């Protein structure tokens, strides 16, 4: 073999991929293949859920995550967050196992069988990371991939059984959106909230509507941006204001993922309309005004509330920190100016007051899916940020030349004025 | 056709077992390739025509 | 509070600090 | 559960998770055999 | 208090458009090779 | 040549490892000190001493075994295998707690053997032995922690247990009783040892990424940079090392001093001028009262079981609460 | 006892608990049974001690 | 044969192996 | 008054970072 | 000679007494903010509502305390998550009274202490040196995060943020101590051994230099390395601790064949932290 | 080599199962005084037998015993 | 029971590498 050797590339073992840099083909095998370890790990995990599940248990008592998924899309679910047949769950984890095969199937085919560098093969394949037209072109043909999937999204939930409501009356259901929000003053609204405690930044929204609205508007943006970045040269300020090498575009990558690492551990754990706390738990806020209520209705059925900073009716205690959290358990017993003790006094319906304690045991001994979602991805963004650092670092290095040492002859330090 | 159903799906993992060993050494080394290249794009093939089959054969 | 406690805490402060001085001012007179 | 077809299946299930893990110490042992050059 | 909400946040928009701009500003050829 | 010169250079001839004249105190001692404390976890159990199970026999985990210390009783015996108490009965020598004076006893000469062994080692290469001074702090650590603080204490059983759950007791009792992080010298304990951590981290770094593109490193440019970013920057390479070698060594010791003067239980527990200011209206509070409080609760939960011997009996109704 | 000191409370004893003049006299409790009890005395090691005035068979009586 | 090296590496292994053995043995107590 | 010696101090302190950055003599 | 392009070379220019820079031109303003407030905010400030409970803690200097025992007190608890700006008030005294100040400077703080780190990547590249001192730097800033903003966020108010102080900073470690028992969480572990063994491999180079001078690079390497992967780790401890995913629990483990439990360490550890946990916790 | 594999495969099994017949022949408790597991307590015996004299601890411990 | 799937796979996966290994 030639190439695969430290004298050869200039790379350690430790660093092997490196070398991967400028063939073309291997690189897309490896992309290839690592797409296919993604798509089996889904499905395999799928399978090992389904094999597990016990249907009389919560998923959340239960342990499963990527069941959770598929049930807030609502395959398989009832009202009030019951399953009513585990098959569809085996249908998708079957699907992605069969997908992953084929997957790793065209890595290996790449990695090995097919030419190194498509360059010598065709030109529409054989690319070179500092031609940026090209590279805008793919960015472009992804991005409307991604669109694609966005509008399949909201197309799943306008026509093809929607998703797990859980604001519709009497605790969740299964419902199809039909009156999609598409006001723009909403959308803005949304994005220029604070992310501070003073709203949500959009990991606020309470409505499904919403939800579907905004992916029937990414999904449009998303095309139109990739048919835009095909037709169109970078312009000048851009060429000149980025750097144009494999590496850079990696950190760039890596940037945007470890934003949106942490904006997913945010939606995890905050909200509890994208997230169904019947399937995922409850989440703190919502365990702990649980706790306060149940308490309260204990206490009235033997024979507490206080003022909000602004003057509300808000529970007492240390759930006062959450005295602004909304949910569909408690949303009826609302009022203008927080929750009325008249109105607690005898309009808790049944279900309302078995929600109450059934989350009241289980705060995030028991650890929450949104526990280990939310833990895993923060050290995962974590160190995709690290990541970011560290690339984006070398690949402005590289770009300028220094990257491999100061040169003992010629240094830059040696040649400043002195400050003092 | 239950019981055919699970033999069906027992040689389906036989064969899939089989192509996740010959793949690799197949497409890696090219040196026997007059008969690895049939056997291997065959299995793929049978691969195929055994999940279209198990498709409807599921119901 | 102790009434030497500010006593203790100036000479504290002052003490190494006049002598340092001291070295320092006697060392840059000298070439 | 299993799709009671499946069910048989069942402990060949219960070793999928934890396959993606072995493939990246399968690197090593792909450095193992070229000798780490 | 008016006074004091306005100049903040006039600040934060011009050290932010500073930043921005000055980033842009072909930034790529302050090493010391180039 | 007498048997003394042979003995002599066959203490010193190159092998895999150097032996030394400093061998002969070392390798037995530090064997016998770490054979001790596997013994002591695997077999011995501390039923009998502080009423827990802490063997491998028993159940416990990794995390919880532990050569437990003497009884109370015992005061500071030495517990020799042949003393008044065990009378050479290798039974009642291990359940009264022996083998804990024999791992620190056997540590203790190991440690005084390293040091020596490093003056020897520095001897024949001819270097300044530096190595050996740094090393005198973890000395100073090591008696002042294991000797010195049991010794000012009632007995050997409020030293610390030789394991992990039993030395985050030790950590916890000693601050529940010693308010010990209050402590000036723990304080500079502290910053010293993050300071040696912060100090080879960022000289690590430095010396990584002013590398010259072949001592090895631009000491211009790393000097350049930690002035305009940081404002100061060593000049000298010399007094660079001398620095990192000097600042957790100095930490260790003022942490030693720290830890033989709450061996007298001359603790720095209080603040007067705040234990008076609280006593006069209720409404002041401040972090320190508070802590006040935690280590009034810690005492009064941890007594009881901790310090069994004393067959403490404090009611529900006595037992510190936020009501 | 010179083990309920600290490091930083400075000068002699007296400045401290003050100066003695008298000895109050060896004192005893009892309860409303009449059954004589006894207080527990502080160690060297705690600041503070709970008060717990036990029977002397070992049976917590008051506090 | 009777080097200080196999003294040593005896000296460590004999009391090694024996406590794996009973380590293991204890793994299986019920 | 105590609060007068932790606040000269802690001046002295910043009077030290003022001096130890503009005025080191330079390295050579 | 554009104006624009002479503030540019200005500002990125090498030979001012301390390098700007455009993650300075941020630094700058937003450290010098948290700094005089953080001073203003210790000397003098009015007793704080930790607790929300119109009960009031002080940490000031004026107000009695000292350098030990003076923190800057968390905002209270009753404000939540809320960014409370002094226009949000409803009025200055009742500002400090919820614990205004501790929001500005951890705020100001951290996004300074994250500019800094871009700054210390822009000088290294402005000097032509491989740039990664912001790689090691990044440890002790994931630590500050990890203390004052993830661990409310996980917790849902900034009145479980560290105090700003000596002594606030012990209380915030016991208490944590107490709810998520930090010391059998192996990641603390880790980052125990990480400032111990960095202490230690300093101290040994440092004498190994200092001695002679009277591949060797992987030396300096894993100088650098070792604490800096220790840190990140324990980090990264905090951080899950701040999501309710606790350390080890061996409580309760062993138990005689009849029925009976026999004690073993972590038992007394467990009683400690009850006792932490039952004097914290003024309700229930 | 060849030669001292003879003799470590005769040996090291050999002294594997020495420790493993050493703890499950209940030697071990005999010989480090550990309590068997139903040595812990009697039916009732739940007082612990803690040493309260240093003179005498192990006639004292004969009496727990 | 699982452990013989596990150590089919097991067997698989250097398997796979040295049949590539012998030439
Ligand atoms: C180009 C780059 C640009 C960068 C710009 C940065 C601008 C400022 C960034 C601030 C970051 C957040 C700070 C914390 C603010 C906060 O209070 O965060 C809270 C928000 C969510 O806010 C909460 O949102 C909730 C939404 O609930 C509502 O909606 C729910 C839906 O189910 C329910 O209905 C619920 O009942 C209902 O009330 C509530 O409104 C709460 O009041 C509200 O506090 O979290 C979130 O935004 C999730 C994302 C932030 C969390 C983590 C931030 C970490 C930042 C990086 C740190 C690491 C850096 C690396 C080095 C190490
Ligand atoms: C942790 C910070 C980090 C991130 C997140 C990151 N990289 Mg790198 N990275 C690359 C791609 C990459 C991609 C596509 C990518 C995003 O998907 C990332 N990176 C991300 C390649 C281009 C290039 C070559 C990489 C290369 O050739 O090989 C990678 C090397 C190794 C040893 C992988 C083994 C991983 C470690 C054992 C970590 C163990 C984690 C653990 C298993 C998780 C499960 C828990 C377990 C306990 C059960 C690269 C490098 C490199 C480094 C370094 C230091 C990094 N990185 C660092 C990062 C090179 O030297 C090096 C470099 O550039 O030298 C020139
Ligand atoms: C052990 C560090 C390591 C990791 C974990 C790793 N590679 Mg490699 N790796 C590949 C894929 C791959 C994928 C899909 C993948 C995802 O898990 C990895 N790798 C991961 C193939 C495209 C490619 C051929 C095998 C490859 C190599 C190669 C090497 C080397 C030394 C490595 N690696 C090393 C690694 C080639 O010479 C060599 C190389 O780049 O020479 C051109
Ligand atoms: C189905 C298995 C498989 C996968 C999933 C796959 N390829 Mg191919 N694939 C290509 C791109 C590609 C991309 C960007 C991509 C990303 O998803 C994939 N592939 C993926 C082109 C570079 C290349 C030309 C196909 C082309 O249309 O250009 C290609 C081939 C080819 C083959 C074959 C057999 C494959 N493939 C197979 C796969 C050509 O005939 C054929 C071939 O050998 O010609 C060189
Ligand atoms: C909005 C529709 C659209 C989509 C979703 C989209 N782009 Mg662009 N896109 C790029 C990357 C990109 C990525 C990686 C990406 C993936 O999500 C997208 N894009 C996506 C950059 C390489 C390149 C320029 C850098 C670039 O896109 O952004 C950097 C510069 C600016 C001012 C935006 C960020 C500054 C402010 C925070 C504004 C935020 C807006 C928010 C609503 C509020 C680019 C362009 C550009 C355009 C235009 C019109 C677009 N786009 C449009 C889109 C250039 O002028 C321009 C162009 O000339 O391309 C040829
Ligand atoms: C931090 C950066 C990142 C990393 C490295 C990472 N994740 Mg995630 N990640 C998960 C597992 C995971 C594992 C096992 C894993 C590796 O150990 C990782 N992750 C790793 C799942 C538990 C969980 C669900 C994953 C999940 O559901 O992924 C599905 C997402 C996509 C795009 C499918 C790809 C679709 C095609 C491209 C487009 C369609 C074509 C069209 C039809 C024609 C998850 C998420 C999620 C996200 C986000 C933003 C991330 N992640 C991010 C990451 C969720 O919101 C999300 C989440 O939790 O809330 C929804
Ligand atoms: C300056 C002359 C002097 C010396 C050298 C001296 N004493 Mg005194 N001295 C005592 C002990 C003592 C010891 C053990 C000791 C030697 O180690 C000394 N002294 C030495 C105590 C018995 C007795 C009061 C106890 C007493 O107040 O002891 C001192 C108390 C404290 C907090 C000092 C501890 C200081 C830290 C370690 C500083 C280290 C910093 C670090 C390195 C950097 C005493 C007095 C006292 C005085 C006076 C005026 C002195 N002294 C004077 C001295 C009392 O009022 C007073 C007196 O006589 O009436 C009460
Ligand atoms: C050896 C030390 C080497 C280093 C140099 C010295 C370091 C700094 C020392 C500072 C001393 C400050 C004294 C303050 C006195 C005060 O506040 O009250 C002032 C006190 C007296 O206090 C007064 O006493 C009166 C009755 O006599 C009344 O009670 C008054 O109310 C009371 O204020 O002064 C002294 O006690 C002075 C003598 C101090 C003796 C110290 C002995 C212990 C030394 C231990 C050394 C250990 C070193 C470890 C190093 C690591
Ligand atoms: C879809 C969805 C579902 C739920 C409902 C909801 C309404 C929330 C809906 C959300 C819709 C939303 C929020 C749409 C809006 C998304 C927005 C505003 C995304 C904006 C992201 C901002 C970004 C990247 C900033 C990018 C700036 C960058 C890179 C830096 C650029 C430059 C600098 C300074 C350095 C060098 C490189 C360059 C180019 C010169
Ligand atoms: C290392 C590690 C990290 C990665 C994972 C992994 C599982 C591999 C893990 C390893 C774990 C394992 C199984 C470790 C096994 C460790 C053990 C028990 C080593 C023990 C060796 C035993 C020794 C010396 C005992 C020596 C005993 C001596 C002298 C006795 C001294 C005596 C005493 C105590 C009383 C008086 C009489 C006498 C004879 C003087
Ligand atoms: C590697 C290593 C680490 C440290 C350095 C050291 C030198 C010590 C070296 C030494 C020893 C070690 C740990 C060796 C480890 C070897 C191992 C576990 C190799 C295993 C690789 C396993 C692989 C591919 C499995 C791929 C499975 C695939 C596709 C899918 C299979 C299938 C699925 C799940 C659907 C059903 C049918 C079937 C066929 C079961
Ligand atoms: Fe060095």
């Amino acid at each position: 073999a030639a190439g695969y050797d430290r004298a050869t590339t200039g790379y350690g073992w430790w660093a092997g991929n490196a070398r991967l840099t400028d063939l073309s083909g291997q690189l897309t095998g490896a992309h290839i293949a690592h797409a296919g370890m993604i798509t089996f790990w889904a499905g395999a995990m799928t399978l090992f859920e389904v094999s597990h599940f016990i249907p009389e248990k919560p998923m959340y008592e239960q342990g499963s995550i990527l069941l959770a998924h598929l049930a807030a899309e609502g395959f398989g679910v009832g009202p009030g967050g019951e399953v009513i047949s585990t098959y569809p769950y085996f249908v998708i984890g079957a699907i992605h196992l069969i997908a992953s095969a084929v997957l790793g199937f065209g890595g290996l085919y790449h990695t090995f069988r097919g030419p190194a560098k498509f360059e010598d093969y065709s030109d529409w394949w054989g690319y070179d990371w500092e031609d940026k037209e090209k590279m805008m072109q793919i960015l472009g043909i992804h991005l409307i991939f991604l669109g694609i999937g966005a509008l399949a999204f909201a197309a799943k939930a306008m026509f093809f059984g929607g998703l797990y409501d859980p604001w519709a009356p009497g605790g969740g259901n299964v419902r199809l959106i039909t009156n999609p929000t598409w006001n723009l003053g909403t959308f803005l609204g949304y994005i220029t909230r604070s992310p501070w405690g003073e709203g949500g930044w959009i990991v606020s929204v309470n409505n499904l509507e919403d939800v579907v609205g905004g992916h029937l508007l990414v999904g449009v943006h998303y095309i139109f941006g990739g048919v835009f970045h095909i037709l169109v040269k970078p312009w000048g300020w851009v060429r000149r204001a980025y750097v144009w090498s494999g590496e850079a575009y990696l950190s760039y990558s890596l940037g945007a993922l470890y934003m949106c690492g942490m904006i997913a551990v945010g939606y995890v754990w905050f909200n509890n309309t994208v997230y169904p706390s019947e399937f995922y738990g409850p989440t703190a806020a919502e365990a702990s005004q649980a706790q306060a209520m149940t308490f309260l209705i204990r206490d009235q059925r033997l024979g507490y509330l206080m003022r909000s900073p602004s003057g509300e009716i808000i529970f007492g205690g240390e759930t006062m920190r959450f005295w602004d959290f909304r949910g569909p358990w408690l949303e009826p017993l609302r009022g203008p100016n927080g929750l009325d003790l008249n109105k607690l006094r005898n309009d808790i319906q049944p279900w309302q007051a078995r929600r109450a304690a059934e989350y009241m045991t289980h705060a995030p001994n028991y650890v929450s899916p949104r526990s280990w979602l939310s833990t895993s991805h923060f050290c995962l963004a974590f160190f995709f940020f690290v990541g970011h650092i560290w690339h984006s670092g070398r690949a402005r290095a590289a770009a300028a030349g220094f990257e491999k040492g100061i040169e003992r002859k010629t240094e830059y330090a040696l040649s400043l004025p002195d400050i003092d | 056709m239950s019981v055919l159903f699970q033999l069906l799906i027992a040689a389906f993992v036989a064969l899939s077992f089989a192509m996740i060993i010959g793949v690799p050494v197949v497409f890696s080394t090219g040196d026997a390739s007059d008969d690895a290249n049939k056997l291997i794009w065959g299995g793929a093939a049978a691969w195929v025509v055994l999940l279209f089959v198990a498709a409807l054969a599921s119901i | 509070v102790n009434d030497l406690g500010a006593i203790a805490t100036a000479l504290f402060v002052f003490i190494p600090c006049v002598f340092l001085i001291l070295l320092y001012a006697q060392t840059a007179s000298r070439g | 559960k299993l799709p009671e077809a499946f069910s048989v299946f069942s402990p060949i299930v219960d070793v999928m998770p934890v396959i993606p893990l072995f493939f990246l110490a399968l690197a090593f042992v792909w450095q193992a055999a070229v000798g780490f050059k | 208090m008016a006074i004091l909400k306005f100049v903040t946040y006039a600040w934060i928009i011009f050290v932010i458009s500073l930043f921005f701009f000055g980033f842009i500003s072909s930034d790529t050829t302050r090493n010391p090779k180039a | 040549r007498g048997w003394f010169d042979v003995l002599d250079d066959w203490l010193k001839r190159d092998r895999f490892v150097f032996i030394g004249w400093s061998g002969i105190l070392l390798f037995p001692c530090a064997f016998l000190s770490i054979g001790g404390w596997f013994t002591g976890t695997t077999f011995v159990t501390s039923w009998y001493t502080h009423g827990l199970a802490s063997s491998y026999l028993e159940g416990a985990n990794f995390l919880t075994v532990a050569v437990s210390t003497p009884a109370d009783s015992l005061g500071h015996s030495l517990l020799l295998l042949w003393g008044p108490e065990a009378q050479g009965d290798f039974t009642r020598w291990c359940q009264l707690g022996g083998l804990w004076n024999f791992t620190t006893l056997h540590g203790v000469f190991g440690l005084i053997g390293f040091m020596l062994r490093q003056f020897e080692i520095a001897r024949l290469v001819g270097v300044r032995p530096y190595n050996a001074v740094a090393f005198s702090g973890p000395i100073a650590v090591y008696v002042s922690v294991f000797l010195m603080y049991p010794l000012g204490q009632s007995s050997w059983f409020f030293a610390p247990s030789w394991g992990v759950t039993s030395i985050f007791r030790f950590l916890l009792f000693a601050q529940g009783f010693h308010n010990l992080t209050l402590n000036p010298f723990h304080m500079m304990g502290v910053a010293g040892i993050l300071g040696g951590a912060l100090l080879c981290a960022i000289h690590g770094a430095t010396v990584e990424n002013t590398l010259f593109e072949d001592e090895t490193y631009s000491m211009v440019t790393a000097n350049r940079f930690w002035s305009q970013i940081f404002g100061i920057a060593f000049s000298n390479k010399r007094w660079l090392h001398f620095f990192m070698l000097f600042v957790p060594v100095t930490g260790l010791w003022a942490s030693a001093i720290g830890l033989v003067g709450i061996a007298l239980n001359m603790r720095a527990y209080d603040f007067v001028s705040q234990e008076i200011r609280a006593a006069e209206d209720p409404e002041f509070e401040t972090f320190y009262t508070k802590n006040i409080l935690l280590n009034e609760g810690l005492r009064a939960w941890m007594a009881p079981q901790d310090q069994i011997h004393e067959n403490f009996i404090f009611p529900e109704e006595v037992l510190p609460r936020g009501n | 006892s010179p083990a309920k000191g600290g490091l930083f409370r400075t000068g002699a004893m007296n400045s401290g608990d003050g100066i003695a003049r008298a000895w109050e006299g060896h004192p005893t409790f009892t309860d409303s049974e009449g059954r004589e009890l006894f207080v527990r005395r502080m160690p060297n090691f705690f600041e503070t001690f709970p008060v717990v005035l036990t029977d002397k068979d070992g049976v917590v009586r008051a506090d | 044969i009777y080097t200080v090296r196999w003294l040593a590496v005896h000296t460590l292994g004999v009391p090694l192996v024996w406590f794996l053995g009973a380590i293991a043995s204890m793994q299986f107590i019920n | 008054m105590d609060v007068i010696a932790y606040v000269f101090i802690l001046a002295c302190i910043i009077g030290l970072f003022f001096f130890a950055v503009f005025f080191r003599e330079k390295p050579t | 000679a554009s104006a624009w392009e002479r503030f540019c070379s200005f500002i990125t220019s090498t030979n001012n007494r301390l390098y700007i820079g455009w993650f300075g031109v941020l630094m700058i303003p937003t450290l010098l903010t948290a700094v005089t407030c953080f001073v203003i905010a210790f000397i003098g400030a009015p007793p704080v509502d930790i607790d929300g409970i119109r009960e009031p803690v002080a940490g000031s200097l004026l107000y009695g305390n000292n350098i030990i025992t003076g923190a800057v007190v968390p905002s209270s608890n009753a404000i939540g998550l809320h960014l409370y700006p002094i226009w949000e008030a409803a009025s200055l005294d009742e500002w400090l009274y919820n614990g205004g100040p501790y929001q500005l400077i951890i705020f100001h703080y951290m996004i300074g202490c994250i500019c800094y780190l871009g700054r210390q990547w822009e000088y290294s590249y402005r000097l032509g040196m491989r740039p990664w001192i912001c790689v090691a730097y990044s440890a002790p800033l994931a630590a500050t995060y990890s203390v004052f903003l993830i661990y409310p966020l996980g917790q849902g108010s900034f009145s479980d943020g560290m105090p700003l102080g000596i002594s606030g900073t012990f209380n915030f470690m016991f208490v944590f101590q107490a709810e998520h028992n930090i010391l059998m969480h192996p990641f603390h572990m880790f980052g125990v051994a990480g400032v111990l063994g960095g202490s230690l491999f300093a101290a040994m180079h440092g004498s190994l230099v200092s001695s002679t001078l009277v591949n060797s690079r992987s030396l300096h390497f894993f100088l650098g390395a070792w604490p800096v992967v220790c840190i990140w780790l324990t980090a990264m401890g905090i951080s899950t601790m701040a999501f309710n995913l606790n350390g080890f629990n061996f409580n309760h483990s062993i138990v005689d064949s009849q029925g009976n439990v026999v004690n073993t360490w972590a038992d007394v550890l467990n009683r400690a932290n009850l006792g932490f946990e039952v004097m914290h916790e003024r309700n229930a | 080599s060849i030669r001292y594999w003879i003799i470590h495969t005769i040996t090291v099994p050999m002294l594997f199962l020495a420790g493993w017949l050493f703890v499950s022949t209940g030697l071990a408790y005999d010989v480090f005084g550990t309590p068997r597991p139903n040595e812990y307590f009697d039916q009732a015996r739940q007082g612990l037998p803690l040493v309260t004299d240093r003179y005498e601890g192990k006639q004292q411990i004969d009496e727990f015993t | 029971l699982q452990l013989t799937m596990l150590g089919a796979v097991v067997i698989a996966g250097p398997i796979v590498v040295l049949l590539v290994a012998l030439r």
